[PDB]
C-alpha cells in the first residue's frame, strides 16, 4: 500500500516484483498495472524479493 | 450630369433567393461530420468538458445546464480532516 503523490489529469499504477536469484541474478515474476491504490499478492514462494 | 440614366431597378434580382429572406435574414447550420454520427449539435449547446487553450471564454445567457473549460485539473492524497476536531479513524 502507498500514497498517491501529485498528479496531472490521471495515474495509474504499475508494480513488478523480482526475485533474487541463487547466483546473483533477479528473476521477474509477474506484473500488474491497476487504479487502486492497495494491492495483494499469494502464494509467494523461495526467499528475499 | 443633370441627369440620371440608366435607373437599373431590382426587383426579382433579389426575390429569387426567397421571399422570407428579405424580411428575416435566416439562420446558419453547423457543419455535418461522419464519426459524429448523427447527433445534430448546434452552436447554443455544449454538455462536454472543452479545453481553455488560446480559445474564447463561452456566455451564457439563460438557464440551459452547460459543460465548461477545465482550466486545471489535479489528484492528491485525501487528507484526513473536517470542520471541527472529531477525526476518529477507527
Amino acid at each position: 500500500r502507498w500514497d498517491t503523490p501529485k498528479v496531472v489529469k490521471g495515474v495509474s499504477f504499475l508494480l513488478r516484483l523480482t526475485v533474487t536469484a541463487d547466483d546473483g541474478s533477479e528473476r521477474l515474476v509477474s506484473t500488474a498495472r491497476t487504479t487502486e491504490t492497495t494491492y495483494r499478492f499469494t502464494q509467494l514462494a523461495l526467499g528475499n524479493y | 450630369g443633370g441627369m440620371t440614366g440608366v435607373l437599373f431597378s431590382l426587383g426579382a434580382s433579389m426575390v429569387l433567393g426567397g421571399v422570407a429572406q428579405m424580411l428575416a435574414p435566416k439562420a446558419r447550420t453547423p457543419r455535418i461530420q461522419t464519426t459524429d454520427n448523427g447527433k445534430q449539435n448546434t452552436y447554443f449547446s455544449s454538455l462536454d468538458n472543452m479545453v481553455a487553450q488560446g480559445n474564447v471564454l463561452p456566455v451564457l445567457y439563460g438557464e440551459m445546464r452547460v459543460g465548461s473549460r477545465v482550466v486545471s485539473q489535479e489528484i492528491s492524497t485525501a487528507d484526513e480532516g473536517d470542520g471541527g476536531q472529531v477525526v476518529v479513524i477507527g
